[PDB]
């Protein structure tokens, strides 16, 4: 109710060290209108360890992203035919990332 | 100033009726 | 690696890490010898 | 009506000719050029003034001119 | 404080200021 | 030709608006036409010269009028300082009871304007003091301005009409319009200020009644004719003079002390009597300089043509130019707005900082107003002569009779000219936005401490050679020791030392850090403004990228999208750029030239020189304080007197803004969006019936920019022209 | 002093600014209990402002009304009464800098000039051909006076003109 | 006249190579108007690299 939401931290160089705003919990940085914190409230994470998990994991999957975007057009690259199946891909994406994507969030 | 009547009587005729006429004259001169 | 140099050799590359080698060069430079108005030390 | 006059730099490529959407310039043949060609402007009626003939000269310096004039129903290429 | 009768007399006098201009512009126009 | 452009056919004949829209931007241009030989070109515009001179006389004897009639004068005479002058009364059918009340602030029964123009002071330091005197006045304007109207009637027709070659005589309008226009001008108007207004100054009422019963000075002529002509001058007036009564007032005429007259803080009029007729003696005998019909005098050619320099650094030199110009009228015209542009701008910079007027600079709204003014119209003249330094190369140039001149020297070097000041504009670009930049992010972390800060050094030591001590320098005036201050310690020292070292009066304002990164800026907007007109005209004849621009005309759309898509490529295009810089060059003068005078009219020097460095504080504190008197006029409280600018300034931004809309959208937009329209109106019911017969048309590419820069302009100056007047009106500085 | 001003040590308001600033920064840092970096980062930077108020007053800027340093361009007066590294020494500074990388990019040009097709040249940079240009742009001055006068610094009559 | 490969610089007023050197790919023996052809590795404002010439504006360097 009181400290207002800060992340970034400006390196003391080149007197601009002053753009570290005094703000609570004996510390000084940049405001955040982000609205990570009070995500983070919701997603019933506390300490900081779950951030570094989600900062790796994060940074992790995303290396499984460029490998397979690597892997779809170098290697093994679908047909024209794949990519004209709709109702396929539409049965997935509304039931797949949609539906199932609710349900995990739901639990 | 004495003349005080004057502005009402000029006024209405140099913002409206010389731009009504010196609209439709100028205008029948367009096309000919 | 022949033609990972060439790349690397292009306008746009160099523009980028030569400047990042002076900015950073001109920024510390600045860590070191703060605030210098004129030349006097 | 807009005024194209052409000059002794043509090479008779023919390029402007198929430019014209209003098909105004029409190759007329000639003897100093290469070719043996020379485009010419029978109406100046209907060009447009698109200047898509002077993008198409691929001489140096171009050799049609468009002239813009005065701008009528056709020049104006009016459907109304 | 000025004479109201002074300021027609202006006015007549601008008045005629008015025809010299017809009549120039006319004459100029008319070329 | 018979319908509405009667001078061109190629207008006379269209089937749209076109013809309508070019037919009244294409009147006034008179080397195109059906036929018009060169006789009867010089015809109409001497006739149209008559015609702006009439135009002036009849717009004079309005403000003379009113501010006799509606105006109040008597009790503005008798309170200056105290009390507001009026003008012409508010009419309007459209008001409540309230805005009625709230503008009727003056002297009169009625809601009135109070008069900024400032024309109200120039009357009286000439002095009247009587409505008797302005409408005295603003009759014979009425009267004389008739003459022209005659004249102008009277020299058209065949008999009187004036040969070609009179026109083309060019010694002799300089012999009389040198000695007869300027000089004799100048005798009679010290002959005023002798007989009646220095006389009127000192309470001594003369009109024409007892005009040649009373001397304007206590010796007759015998000094002017014995050749003793220190006695006009031997007994000034004293310090404590009060102005239009006697009160220890010196009995001299012609004189001057240097400095103003405290009571009135203005020049002295003994001062400017001695001017004048100095003036008049230098002209009158610079007018018998060139030759006319009595053989004796000089030939301008030959005058010219022996200037060649004997190296050939410029070749021909100037030979054959007394061709082109006497025959070019746009050559002469080009000169003519340079010469008189310049000027413009001379006025308002002496007419401040020397307020020749009695008790201006007391009233401080009708500087602005004014400054303002003579600034912005010495700008348009300057971007106007040089348009027509274009349209001279662009048409009435010949290189062929020029070969060698000095104007083709010029030509054969185009790019060094054009290059050059890219580099100036350039150095001035980074260097002084670079600084104002430093400055800004220095103050914002905090410490001003690190600013880059010059001091405007060299403007100092002038003003040290000028002698204002408040430098250390001491050279020339600054000085007692030097040769200078010893050479004029007898005649206009004494009292012009007093007016620069008593900091209320403008002169030679002191200078500093502000000052200096602004005349920068200044010196920017000028390069930058003479870089693009200086290209218009070299690049009128042709350049790499389309070398036929001398015979596609002068204002042309473009090439059309080819080699590269040539657009603006035309030397009108190039002028149409300048506007925007003119107009830039010109608002950071004004805004400088407001906001060093605000402090100094609100009696503190420290908001400028503290916040003038860094560019927030032109934001944050010349924009925003002034701002909030002008918004609370149409406040939903209540009418303030100042509700008429705050309703202009917005129509001042609404202007502006639709500016935006010509200069931006371009035309093939709109041309598709009436083809929609024609089509609708016309299979519409009801409306079959009513049918157009100009068919409408997009307005042409030109015509839009033009259209486009009027509203950028009209907007740009009632913005200013309302944030000015009410800022000075709301605070009175 | 020079021009109605006094150097920045035995001004005034100079010592204002100086000593306002820091007032404003403690009681700011009262906030922080010292076991906080915050009590420590403003500290720093509370003793790393003094430091250059001790060596702007030591220096020899003359400060005016303002309390603001100022400086002074002519060389007559910079020179002469004593501080010149204002602007006279650094723009001398500048000029070596700004000809070196200016004149390091005509010899680049020169050197890529004479090729098949330059062109690509100008894209793709190869680097030991710069880094060889870099060296050799180093003493310009000299370098530039010895193309001026051999004449090989400007290429003369060839160029294009229009009319 | 002019010979092909040969080396060339162009007086012609209006022109993007004019004062600038280009090489002849070829000289017709004709009567034609402009015979002679150049080519210059510059290229021009429509893109265009090659041009024919009078004998009278190409100059042979
Ligand atoms: C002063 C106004 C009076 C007081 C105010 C009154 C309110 C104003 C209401 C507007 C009334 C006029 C509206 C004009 C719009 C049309 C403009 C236009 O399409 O005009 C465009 C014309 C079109 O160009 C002409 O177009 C012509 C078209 O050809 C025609 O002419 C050819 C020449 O013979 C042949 O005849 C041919 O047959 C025929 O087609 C030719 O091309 C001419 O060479 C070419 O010059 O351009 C011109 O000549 C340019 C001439 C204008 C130059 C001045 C521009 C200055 C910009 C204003 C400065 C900002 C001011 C802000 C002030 C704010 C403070 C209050
Ligand atoms: C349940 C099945 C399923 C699911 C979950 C998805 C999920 C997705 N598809 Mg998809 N697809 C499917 C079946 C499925 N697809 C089938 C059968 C076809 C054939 C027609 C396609 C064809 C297809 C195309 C053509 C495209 C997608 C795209 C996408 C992505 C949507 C864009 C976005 O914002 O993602 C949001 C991203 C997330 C929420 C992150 C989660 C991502 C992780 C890796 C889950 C991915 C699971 C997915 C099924 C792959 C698993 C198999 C693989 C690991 C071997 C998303 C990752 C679009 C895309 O991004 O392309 C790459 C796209 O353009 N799909
Ligand atoms: C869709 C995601 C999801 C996932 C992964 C889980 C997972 C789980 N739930 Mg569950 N749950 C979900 C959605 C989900 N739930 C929803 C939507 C509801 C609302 C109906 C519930 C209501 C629910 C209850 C009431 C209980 C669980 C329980 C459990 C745990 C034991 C289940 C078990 O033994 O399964 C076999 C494999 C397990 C961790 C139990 C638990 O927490 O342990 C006591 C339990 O009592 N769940
Ligand atoms: C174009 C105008 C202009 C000018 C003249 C300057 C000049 C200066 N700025 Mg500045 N600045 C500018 C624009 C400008 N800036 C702009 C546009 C901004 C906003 C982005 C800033 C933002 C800014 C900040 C935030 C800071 C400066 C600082 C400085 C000063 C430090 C120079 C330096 O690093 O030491 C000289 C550096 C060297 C000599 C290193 C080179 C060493 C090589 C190896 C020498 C080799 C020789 C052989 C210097 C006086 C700093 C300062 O303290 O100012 C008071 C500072 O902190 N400037
Ligand atoms: C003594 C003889 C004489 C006189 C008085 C004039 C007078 C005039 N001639 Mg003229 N003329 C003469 C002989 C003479 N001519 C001869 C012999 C010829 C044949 C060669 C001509 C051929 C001729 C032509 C062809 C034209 C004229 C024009 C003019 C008028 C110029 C407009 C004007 O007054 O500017 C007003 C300017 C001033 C009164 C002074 C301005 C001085 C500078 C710019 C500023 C100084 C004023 C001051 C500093 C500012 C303060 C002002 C105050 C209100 C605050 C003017 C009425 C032109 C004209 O208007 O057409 C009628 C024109 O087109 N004349
Ligand atoms: C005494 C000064 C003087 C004189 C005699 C001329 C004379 C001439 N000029 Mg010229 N000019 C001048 C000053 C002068 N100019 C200045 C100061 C500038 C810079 C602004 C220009 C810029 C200029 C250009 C760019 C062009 C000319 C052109 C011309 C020629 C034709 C003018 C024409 O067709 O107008 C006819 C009349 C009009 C066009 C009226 C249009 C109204 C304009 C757009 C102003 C509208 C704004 C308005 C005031 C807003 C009202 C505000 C209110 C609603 C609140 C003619 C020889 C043209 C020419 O020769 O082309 C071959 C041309 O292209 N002049
Ligand atoms: C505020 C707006 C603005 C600005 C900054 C400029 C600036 C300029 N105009 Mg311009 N112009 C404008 C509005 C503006 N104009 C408008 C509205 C018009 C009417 C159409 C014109 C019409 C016009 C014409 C007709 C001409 C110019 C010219 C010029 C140049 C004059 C020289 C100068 O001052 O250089 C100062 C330059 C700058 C201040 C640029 C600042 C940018 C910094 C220094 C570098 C980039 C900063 C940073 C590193 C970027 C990071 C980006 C990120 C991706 C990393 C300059 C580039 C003239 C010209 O060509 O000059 C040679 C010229 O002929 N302009
Ligand atoms: C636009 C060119 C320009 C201008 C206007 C000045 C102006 C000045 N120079 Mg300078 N100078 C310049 C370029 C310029 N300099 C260049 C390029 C050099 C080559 C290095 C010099 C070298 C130079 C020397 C060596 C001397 C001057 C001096 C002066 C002063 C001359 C006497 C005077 O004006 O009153 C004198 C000025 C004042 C009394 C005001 C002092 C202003 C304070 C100190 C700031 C004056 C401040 C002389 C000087 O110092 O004067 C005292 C002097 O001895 N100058
Ligand atoms: C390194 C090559 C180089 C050289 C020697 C020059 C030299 C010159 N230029 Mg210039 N210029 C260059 C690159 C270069 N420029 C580039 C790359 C651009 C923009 C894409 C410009 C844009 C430009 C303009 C717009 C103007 C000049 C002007 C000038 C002249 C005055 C100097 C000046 O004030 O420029 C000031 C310089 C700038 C405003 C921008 C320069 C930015 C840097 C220097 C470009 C980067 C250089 C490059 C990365 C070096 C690579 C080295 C490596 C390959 C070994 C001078 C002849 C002016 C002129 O003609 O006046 C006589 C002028 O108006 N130039
Ligand atoms: C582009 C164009 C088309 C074709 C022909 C045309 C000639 C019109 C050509 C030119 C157009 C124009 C308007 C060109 C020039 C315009 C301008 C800005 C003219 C201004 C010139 C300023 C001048 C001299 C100032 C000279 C020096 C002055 C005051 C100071 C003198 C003095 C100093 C500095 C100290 C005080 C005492 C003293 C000695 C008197
Ligand atoms: S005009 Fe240009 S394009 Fe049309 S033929 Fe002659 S050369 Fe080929």
């Amino acid at each position: 109710t009181h400290i207002k939401p800060s992340a970034q931290v400006v390196w003391p160089i080149v007197g601009q060290e002053i753009l570290n705003g005094d703000v609570g919990g004996g510390f000084q940085g940049i405001q955040i209108t982000s609205g990570f914190f009070q995500l983070w409230r919701a997603s019933g994470i506390t300490s900081e360890l779950e951030l570094y998990s989600t900062a790796l994991g994060g940074l992790l999957l995303a290396s499984a992203m460029f490998f397979a975007g690597w892997f779809h057009y170098h290697k093994a690259a679908p047909k024209l035919e794949w990519f004209q199946n709709v109702e396929s891909m539409m049965n997935h994406h509304l039931a797949g990332l949609l539906g199932l994507g609710s349900l995990g969030w739901a639990g | 100033m004495n003349a005080a009547y004057l502005p009402s009587i000029f006024v209405p005729l140099v913002g409206l009726v010389f731009p009504a006429i010196a609209m439709a004259s100028a205008f029948l001169y367009i096309e000919k | 690696m022949q033609n990972l140099k060439i790349y690397l050799s292009t306008a746009p590359v160099i523009a980028f890490i030569w400047l990042s080698l002076l900015s950073s060069l001109i920024i510390e430079v600045n860590r070191f010898f703060p605030d210098p108005l004129i030349f006097a030390f | 009506s807009h005024n194209v006059k052409i000059y002794d730099t043509c090479i008779g490529c023919t390029q402007c000719v198929r430019a014209c959407p209003t098909d105004v310039l029409e190759m007329v043949p000639w003897d100093g050029c290469k070719a043996k060609q020379i485009a010419s402007a029978p109406r100046t009626e209907d060009c447009v003034g698109c200047k898509r003939c002077e993008t198409a000269c691929p001489t140096d310096f171009l050799s049609v001119r468009v002239y813009l004039g005065a701008e009528t129903t056709r020049s104006m290429g009016l459907a109304y | 404080s000025i004479s109201e009768s002074q300021i027609f007399i202006a006015i007549f006098l601008a008045l005629i200021n008015g025809f010299l201009a017809l009549r120039l512009g006319s004459t100029l126009y008319n070329s | 030709a018979t319908k509405f452009p009667k001078f061109s056919q190629g207008l006379a004949q269209d089937p749209t608006t076109r013809r309508i829209w070019f037919g009244v931007a294409t009147a006034h241009d008179f080397e195109s036409h059906d036929s018009i030989t060169e006789e009867t070109l010089y015809q109409k515009i001497f006739a149209s010269h008559f015609g702006q001179l009439s135009i002036i006389f009849l717009w004079t004897s309005g403000n003379l009028f009113h501010v006799a009639w509606q105006g109040n004068f008597e009790a503005w005479v008798q309170d200056p300082l105290h009390i507001r002058p009026i003008a012409h009364a508010i009419w309007d059918p459209h008001f409540g009871q309230s805005a009625v009340e709230a503008f009727t602030r003056g002297g009169a029964s009625g809601p009135v304007n109070i008069a900024t123009s400032g024309v109200y002071q120039w009357w009286y330091t000439i002095g009247m003091r009587t409505n008797q005197d302005l409408y005295q006045g603003s009759v014979f304007l009425s009267i004389a301005a008739g003459l022209f109207l005659i004249a102008g009637w009277l020299h058209l027709q065949p008999k009187f009409q004036p040969t070609l070659s009179w026109f083309k005589n060019a010694e002799s309008r300089l012999n009389h319009h040198l000695a007869g226009l300027f000089g004799v001008s100048s005798l009679a108007w010290t002959g005023h200020l002798v007989h009646v207004a220095i006389p009127e100054s000192r309470g001594i009422h003369v009109r024409w009644d007892n005009f040649l019963t009373i001397l304007p000075h206590p010796l007759g002529l015998k000094p002017f004719f014995t050749g003793n002509w220190s006695a006009y001058a031997q007994n000034p007036d004293t310090i404590n003079h009060i102005f239009s009564t006697n009160t220890g007032s010196g009995d001299a005429i012609l004189t001057f002390l240097g400095g103003f007259h405290p009571q009135t803080q203005s020049l002295w009029l003994t001062d400017m009597a001695h001017h004048h007729l100095a003036i008049a003696v230098l002209f009158i005998i610079a007018g018998h300089m060139y030759r006319t019909n009595f053989g004796i005098g000089h030939s301008m050619k030959e005058i010219l043509d022996m200037h060649t320099p004997p190296s050939g650094n410029l070749g021909a030199g100037h030979q054959n130019l007394f061709d082109t110009i006497n025959n070019s009228l746009h050559f002469q015209l080009g000169l003519a707005l340079a010469s008189a542009g310049t000027i413009c701008s001379m006025v308002a910079q002496h007419m401040y900082s020397l307020p020749a007027y009695a008790f201006i600079a007391s009233d401080f709204t009708t500087q602005a107003s004014l400054y303002t003014h003579h600034q912005y119209i010495a700008g348009f003249m300057l971007c106007g002569a040089f348009a027509h330094g274009a349209i001279f190369f662009i048409r009435d140039y010949d290189p062929v009779a020029n070969k060698g001149n000095v104007l083709a020297r010029i030509l054969d070097h185009k790019e060094a000219i054009i290059s050059h000041l890219s580099w100036v504009s350039l150095f001035l670009g980074f260097h002084t936005l670079g600084l104002y930049v430093h400055n800004d992010v220095m103050l914002a972390f905090g410490t001003p401490e690190k600013q880059i800060l010059i001091e405007p050094v060299f403007a100092q030591w002038i003003q040290a050679a000028q002698g204002k001590s408040l430098y250390g320098f001491d050279f020339l005036l600054a000085s007692s020791t030097s040769p200078a201050f010893n050479a004029s310690q007898t005649v206009w020292l004494p009292g012009w030392l007093d007016a620069i070292n008593n900091p209320t009066n403008s002169l030679f304002l002191t200078i500093g850090p502000g000052d200096f990164l602004v005349h920068h800026a200044i010196a920017l907007g000028l390069h930058t403004t003479t870089l693009i007109l200086v290209k218009g005209a070299l690049d009128a004849r042709g350049s790499k990228l389309m070398p036929d621009k001398k015979d596609f005309g002068y204002s042309f759309p473009c090439d059309g999208p080819g080699r590269g898509g040539t657009c603006d490529i035309s030397a009108w295009d190039a002028f149409y750029l300048s506007v925007f810089w003119m107009l830039n060059t010109i608002g950071w003068v004004t805004f400088y030239w407001h906001w060093k005078h605000l402090g100094i009219w609100q009696g503190n020097v420290n908001q400028f020189n503290e916040s003038s460095t860094y560019l927030m504080g032109w934001l944050r504190d010349y924009l925003w304080l002034n701002s909030s008197q002008l918004i609370n006029g149409y406040n939903p409280f209540g009418m303030n007197s100042l509700s008429v600018w705050a309703w202009m300034f917005l129509f001042g931004h609404l202007v502006y803004a639709t500016g935006f809309m010509f200069l931006i959208s371009w035309r093939g937009y709109w041309q598709e969006l009436i083809e929609t329209l024609a089509w609708a109106h016309e299979r519409t019911p009801l409306a079959n019936l009513v049918r157009w017969k100009d068919k409408p048309v997009a307005l042409s590419i030109v015509q839009a920019r033009l259209v486009g820069l009027a509203h950028f302009s009209v907007g740009y100056i009632f913005t200013y022209a309302a944030f000015l007047i009410a800022s000075t009106s709301g605070k009175f500085g | 002093d020079i021009a109605g001003l006094t150097p920045c040590s035995e001004s005034k308001a100079f010592k204002r600014r100086e000593n306002k600033e820091v007032k404003s920064l403690q009681k700011r840092m009262a906030k922080y209990e010292e076991g906080s970096a915050p009590a420590l980062a403003l500290q720093a930077t509370a003793e790393r402002t003094q430091k250059r108020f001790e060596f702007y007053g030591k220096s020899g800027l003359l400060c005016g009304n303002d309390g603001l340093p100022h400086l002074i361009a002519d060389p007559g007066l910079a020179f002469r009464y004593g501080h010149a590294g204002d602007i006279m020494i650094p723009t001398v500074l500048f000029i070596y800098m700004a000809g070196y990388t200016g004149y390091a990019g005509r010899e680049y040009l020169l050197a890529t000039r004479g090729e098949k097709k330059p062109t690509q040249k100008e894209i793709i940079i190869d680097v030991p051909l710069a880094l060889k240009c870099v060296a050799g742009s180093a003493g310009w001055p000299l370098r530039a006076f010895n193309d001026l006068r051999s004449g090989s610094l400007l290429e003369k009559e060839e160029n294009i003109t229009v009319s | 006249g002019p010979k092909r490969g040969s080396r060339v610089k162009i007086l012609r007023p209006e022109s993007y190579w004019y004062n600038r050197a280009g090489k002849v790919v070829s000289c017709d023996q004709t009567g034609i108007k402009y015979p002679v052809t150049v080519r210059f590795e510059d290229v021009n404002y429509a893109g265009v690299s090659t041009n024919n010439f009078g004998l009278q504006e190409v100059e042979e360097l």
